């Protein structure tokens, strides 16, 4: 069986020199030799088999390249391994290519991969109309138009003991908005006390607008921003805003299908050529970048081991051209059905998915499950500053109005 | 307890008057692990102890405690000539012939119960996770939190803008002067009662009215915001047991404890699901119980994986600590002794014998279940939070001292 | 796994908690079973000086072994040895939930005592120095102290009362710059005064079955209701210990379990009484979630189950063993959760809508009653 | 927020309130019963009726502790409001499998699938999810 | 959450020819961007609130307004005659 180290899918350890032997939990994979064991994902899934096929093996790191790769002419790597009859399989983190399916034949995928997007986490708005929101039309109208009724009341119900209803407007609207304006009382006790029950509403009222603003921005979430890949935003930014920064890692199978799917995505991405996955978070992390693009088994494990959880991905059902993991095997090898009705077995049941419980994944949680409350800033309530903008426009109709009507 | 004066117990009562009994254990002295020592009588007493002498009472023998020596519970572990596993602590002590009778805490298993007889358990605990109870403080900074600090200071030039407005709009409609306007500007905004001049005309009233409703919905966002600030962001970090995320996985939440040589490390080893969980924790696992529960309170060490039974008793004394999660791994003490003991059918009777009649009820009453403090967050505004609005009204009247020379000075 | 079953052996099928701890065992000591279940009487019960049941059958040879809710005791382990217990067993006490709780005082929550004093001392010096500083000494009833208290204070409590505004451009300042403390204050009180009552969870302690309201339940409270299943083995335990207890028992007697459950799901019964095993599992599968297993962890007779083999059998030894080694291999959760863990076991915060009432808040009116009463003190006073 | 007979004694503390601000201020060396009540009523309200001074040491310490009580009442209100409407969302999201309503048949929360297919297949594998 | 992932197929018999050229044609769709039309324009297409007050649940506060309204008028002849 042939094998490469990879960070969350095969771990090699030194063998414990204080007892000899290497630790156990661990197959003794060798070079290509000291002594030496391994552990990891891809590790677990080879001795389940074992136990179930019923099979032996020996383990060894492959020293060519990565993966396996073309060098024009001569396969190399982890695939070369298995091309060149040296190795009967190649369990690891082998992403199943179309290429490499017509000179090795693979199993049934137990890991999917495809082709998602990183974003830094949104910090979340306010909606920025939300101070007419805790209410309903229905009840702001109304009021409106309940006041009035009220205010035609209150001088009807106050002539009969300079009230007019000018200042019953101005004295009823004052106490529905936490009267601190001057006002004028009446002196009849039916339309004082009519009042107070007005005032009393004006409480209840008041009462519940804040009550129910404060529900509006409690239990709202923060996920405030979905992008695809196919998205004009991402496919060219050049007829657009300042343009979106994302790059990858060249040289991968990531590029390849960038580069035929989209020429003009290869030219423009080298502008962010980031050489190192880890280096590129970083950028992304201090702003230099806005998107990392990379195969989703890889990106979604360092997305969710991830202190502060602040990288979130939107590969949820949204990656591109698809295609999983596999167990490379040598196209003849009379294994393919046990490995993958054995492979299939696990995915029936649910035993990949504790292993995917361990090591691929991470304290950080890709999904929200979190609600935040920040300040109110000036575009979250540049609304309400609208309306006041519209009266300072609508008294400048009325003052030409007042000053109109003396001539006509 | 180190023993008083003529190598005596020292006379003791408890809460209801009873004494408590004492026995003259005969163990080390500041035993420091590593450095030489000496055999010194000691005073011993508690729950374990109790039981043990009504286990005297009933078959009729005499007793000796002595403490162990090293002052681990006990691990079968494999010593430097090869792999000869040997025991150590009370099992070596037992298995070697000095030691009859273990009447310690003293958790079950296989790799004991080989070797050993155990006799039935005299209390069902597990094992929990123990933390520091962090005190509800509020995040709270000065008002300067619900509203961005980009935003006061234009509310604050439309309050101007409205009064420059409303006197324009009424010196020269068909009334109230320009400080006036200011008065009443301010006066809707603060809710203050100063300010007397009304607005006069049509038109100017409509202008003062929407700053009006304007000004309640600042004031009402700034309530809803700081509810919102307040009520959703709390403290919460509480592990609910070995189920964790944190737990689960290696990660940096500070560092996970235990017992050396005790019934926990060997239950991390045979699993080998967290087995690198244990070695984690091998580098810092403690030589006693008792110095990691110190640690706790010390904020070097924010988790402790022991039996329930004990750290209930601390969580209820020393109440700045709280126990967390659920009882991951059940199982009963037990009073070991040797195997083919004589005792061992007496003693079990005995042990289940004393839980029908109350006895055994009664012991846990006294000792552990006498209760303390339990508490158990809505954390209360205090004057380091509000320090900020106090500063603000303390420089006004510094600020009105500098305003009121210049105030008189105007009349000249 | 196959059982017969006597009148005729008629075959049957077994399954169950005991069934697959007894499928363990059997592979790992390499014995094997033939299961028959019992007919005659059930469990075991020592009637005219001869044991029926499963014990029975055991103290007869005719079984070796006798798995089941077997509970470990003294008058079975003289008759038939016994092995480890492999789940816990006590008597616990049921309560309902109590739709909620209340906390009395809930207006002093915000506003650590620090601040109050704070502003109340401060609230006296802007006063002062408002008809002192800059009233004597700038141009233009006049501004006495009371009329500045009466106006500052009234303020800050969401003013609504007439007051006697200042007079001068400095003492409008501070009237003004006083009103935006007292929007801060009291905007930041209701939102901190709605913090206190959105985590105010449920409270509920019982202390176990030792405390005053099973052993002194006819107190200055209502007389205390708690009923369990006669003829059992909780009866005779509590009857010899507490022979008091068994007294007052007998009054609310409640034969079927299920028949009690509806007492506590009507409120007719204040409290269950019953062995925990069976209790925490029944409350954790029971439906509508009104049932709590109170007094867990703190049981009156902690012992566990077993299963019972033939007096001085060499197969005890190694049924030992074998049941300890499924619990250091993280077994019995497995199964404990497969079986017996219902659905209503998850966080007990159960943060429910607040229904204030005098009994939600009391003192906020006796502070309004010892501010009656606090005039009275300076009523007389005034004549002297 | 209140319960009904929470507010038939806050509708009475008002005009107990009233008869010992009356009673006070008689007894001082115009309330009349009737400014008192505007007072009473209006700081309770927060309405600006009348121009009720209490001017009795006796009387105004009582109206000084009446607004701070009417002030607990508005804000105790505001926030029962407000604890009341963040705590209504009962819709009990399933979160997948896993679920209180879905690991047993409540007999009310009805759940049914596909015939045959492969859920069926699915289910039937394992004997966990034979209880449902 | 999607608690079984397993993605769909082409089943044939197993002396089918077929399956050796079905499989890689079917892996040459999803790097071609083919499948990534299909669903753009089969599925992904077609891609279509704290419980706000409402007049409901406050009928009773614009009651008790109109309620003030109709016992004027049974208050205001008491208090003339009176
Ligand atoms: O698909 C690829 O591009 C190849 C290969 C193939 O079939 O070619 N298929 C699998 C992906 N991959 C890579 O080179 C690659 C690139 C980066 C990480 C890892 C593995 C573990 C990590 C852990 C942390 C950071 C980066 C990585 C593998
Ligand atoms: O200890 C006892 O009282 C006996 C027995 C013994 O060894 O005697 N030891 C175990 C307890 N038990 C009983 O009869 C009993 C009584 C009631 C239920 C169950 C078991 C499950 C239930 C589920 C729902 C309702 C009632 C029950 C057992
Ligand atoms: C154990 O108890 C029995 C009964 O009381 C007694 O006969 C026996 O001698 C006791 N065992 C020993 C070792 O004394
Ligand atoms: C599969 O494709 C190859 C490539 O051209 C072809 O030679 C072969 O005949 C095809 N097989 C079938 C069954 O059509």
């Amino acid at each position: 069986v042939a094998t490469l180290e990879e960070r969350p899918f095969v771990i090699v350890e030194p063998a414990d020199p204080i007892s000899g032997t290497c630790i156990r939990d661990s197959v003794p994979c060798r070079s290509q030799p000291e002594k030496r064991c391994c552990k990891g994902f891809c590790i677990d899934i080879l001795k389940r088999l074992a136990h179930t096929i019923g099979f032996s093996y020996d383990l060894y790191l492959v020293t060519n390249g990565k993966h396996g790769k073309k060098i024009d002419g001569v396969w190399n790597g982890m695939i070369g391994e298995v091309f060149y009859q040296r190795a009967d399989m190649a369990i690891g983190s082998l992403t199943i290519n179309e290429e490499r399916s017509e000179i090795v034949d693979f199993s049934v995928p137990f890991v999917e991969t495809g082709i998602s997007v990183m974003v830094a986490r949104s910090n979340g708005t306010v909606s920025p109309s939300a101070f007419l929101e805790p209410y309903s039309p229905a009840v702001w109208v109304m009021m409106f138009v309940m006041c009035l009724t009220v205010v035609a009341v209150t001088v009807f119900i106050f002539e009969y003991l300079t009230f007019t209803i000018g200042k019953s407007i101005w004295l009823l609207w004052a106490l529905v908005f936490n009267n601190s304006v001057p006002v004028e009382n009446p002196r009849g006790t039916t339309s004082k006390i009519m009042v107070l029950v007005w005032a009393f509403f004006a409480v209840i009222f008041l009462a519940s607008y804040t009550a129910n603003l404060a529900a509006f921005m409690i239990q709202e979430e923060y996920v405030d921003t979905v992008s695809g890949l196919s998205d004009r935003k991402f496919q060219r930014p050049q007829e657009q805003y300042p343009p979106l920064k994302f790059g990858t890692v060249p040289n991968g199978s990531t590029e390849k299908n960038i580069r035929s799917n989209y020429p003009d995505m290869h030219s423009y991405m080298v502008r962010y050529n980031q050489p190192r996955v880890e280096e590129a978070l970083t950028q992304l992390k201090a702003g230099k970048l806005d998107a990392f693009i990379y195969d989703a088994a890889v990106l979604n494990y360092m997305a969710r081991k991830d202190e502060g959880c602040k990288l979130v991905t939107i590969g949820s059902g949204k990656v591109f051209a698809t295609t999983g993991y596999g167990i490379a095997l040598h196209k003849g090898s009379r294994w393919k059905r046990p490995i993958d009705l054995a492979l299939l077995q696990f995915l029936g049941d649910d035993e990949i998915e504790m292993l995917e419980r361990l090591w691929l994944s991470g304290i950080c949680h890709n999904d929200k499950i979190e609600v935040m409350s920040s300040k109110l800033d000036i575009d979250n309530m540049a609304g309400v500053f609208y309306m006041l903008l519209v009266a300072m426009g609508l008294s400048l109709l009325v003052f030409a109005w007042e000053h109109l009507v003396y001539w006509r | 307890k180190p023993t008083l004066s003529d190598g005596t117990c020292k006379e003791e009562f408890t809460v209801n008057g009873d004494p408590v009994k004492k026995v003259i254990c005969t163990g080390p002295n500041d035993t420091s692990p590593g450095s030489p020592r000496h055999t010194v009588p000691q005073c011993c007493y508690g729950f374990c102890i109790d039981l043990l002498i009504k286990l005297a009472r009933t078959m009729n023998f005499t007793y000796e405690v002595h403490l162990v020596a090293d002052g681990k519970f006990g691990t079968q572990e494999r010593v430097n000539n090869s792999n000869k596993k040997e025991w150590n602590g009370m099992m070596g002590e037992l298995l070697s012939g000095q030691a009859d009778m273990i009447v310690a805490p003293l958790t079950i298993n296989n790799e004991r119960a080989q070797y050993i007889e155990f006799s039935k358990p005299f209390k069902y605990q597990g094992l929990t996770i123990l933390v520091k109870k962090e005190i509800p403080r509020s995040t709270l900074d000065s008002f300067m939190q619900p509203f961005q600090s980009t935003l006061w200071l234009l509310v604050g030039l439309s309050v101007h803008v409205v009064a420059v407005m409303l006197y324009l709009l009424d010196r020269f409609s068909p009334a109230l002067t320009l400080s006036s306007a200011m008065w009443f500007s301010w006066g809707v905004l603060l809710n203050s009662g100063i300010g007397e001049g009304a607005p006069r005309s049509f038109s100017a009233r409509i202008l003062g009215m929407v700053w009006a409703g304007f000004a309640m919905i600042i004031v009402a966002s700034y309530t809803a915001n700081l509810a919102a600030f307040l009520v959703l962001d709390r403290p919460e970090e509480r592990i609910t047991g070995i189920n964790d995320p944190r737990l689960r996985n290696p990660s940096d939440k500070f560092i996970y404890a235990t017992v050396k040589q005790s019934s926990v490390d060997i239950y991390f080893r045979r699993q080998v699901e967290l087995s690198t969980m244990y070695r984690h924790m091998e580098k810092h696992n403690y030589e006693s119980a008792a110095e990691a529960i110190q640690a706790v309170r010390d904020n070097k060490l924010h988790a402790f994986i022991w039996d329930s039974a004990v750290l209930e008793f601390e969580a209820s004394q020393k109440c700045d600590l709280v126990t967390t999660g659920e009882l991951f791994f059940r199982s009963g003490f037990g009073i070991g002794m040797r195997k083919d003991s004589p005792w061992k059918q007496n003693v079990s009777l005995s042990i289940l014998k004393s839980h029908e009649n109350g006895f055994m009820e009664d012991l846990d009453k006294t000792w552990v279940r006498y209760q303390e403090c339990d508490s158990r967050a809505p954390a209360t505004l205090t004057f380091e939070n509000m320090a900020g609005v106090f500063m603000l009204v303390a420089g006004g009247i510094v600020a009105g001292i500098f305003l009121i020379f210049i105030e008189i000075a105007y009349k000249r | 796994v196959p059982c017969q079953k006597r009148i005729g052996y008629i075959k049957k099928c077994c399954k169950g908690f005991c069934i697959d701890i007894l499928k363990k065992i059997s592979k790992s000591v390499k014995f094997t079973y033939d299961l028959y279940l019992v007919t005659n009487g059930k469990h075991g019960k020592k009637i005219n000086g001869t044991w029926n049941g499963m014990i029975g059958e055991v103290v007869m040879k005719r079984a070796y072994m006798a798995v089941g809710s077997l509970t470990i005791n003294e008058e079975r382990s003289e008759v038939v040895d016994f092995s480890v217990p492999f789940i816990e067993t006590g008597i616990s006490v049921m309560v309902s939930r109590s739709n909620g709780t209340v906390s009395p005082s809930a207006f002093l929550e915000p506003f650590s005592a620090d601040v109050w004093v704070m502003m109340f001392v401060m609230l006296l010096i802007v006063s002062a120095v408002a008809v002192f500083v800059f009233e004597y000494f700038s141009p233009v009833p006049s501004f006495t102290i009371g009329k500045a208290i009466w106006l500052l204070w009234g303020l800050v409590f969401n003013n609504s009362v007439p007051v006697q505004n200042p007079k001068g451009t400095t003492s409008k300042i501070m009237v003004s710059v006083w009103a935006f403390f007292a929007v801060i204050f009291l905007a930041s009180y209701t939102a901190n005064l709605a913090a206190f009552m959105i985590q105010e969870e449920y409270v509920d302690q019982v202390s176990g079955l030792s405390d005053k309201k099973f052993q002194r339940p006819n107190d200055f409270s209502p007389p205390f209701r708690f009923g369990t299943v006669p003829n059992g083995s909780t009866e005779r335990n509590i009857r010899n210990n507490y022979a008091e207890m068994h007294a007052y028992m007998g009054k609310f007697n409640q034969r079927g379990v299920d028949d009690a459950l509806l007492s506590l799901k009507t409120g007719k019964l204040d409290a269950f009484i019953y062995d925990a095993a069976v209790l925490n599992y029944m409350a954790g599968r029971d439906e509508g979630c009104k049932l709590v297993t109170i007094g867990s962890g703190k049981v009156f007779a902690s012992t566990g189950y077993g299963i019972a083999i033939q007096k001085d059998s060499g197969w005890k030894r190694q049924v030992d063993l074998a049941i300890l080694q499924l619990f250091g291999d993280g077994e019995m959760e497995e199964l404990e959760a497969l079986w017996l863990t219902g659905i209503c076991h998850n966080e007990k915060n159960e943060v429910m809508s607040s229904q204030l009432d005098i009994d939600n808040m009391a003192g906020v009116f006796y502070m309004l009653g010892a501010a009656m009463a606090l005039s009275l003190i300076t009523f007389i006073s005034e004549h002297l």
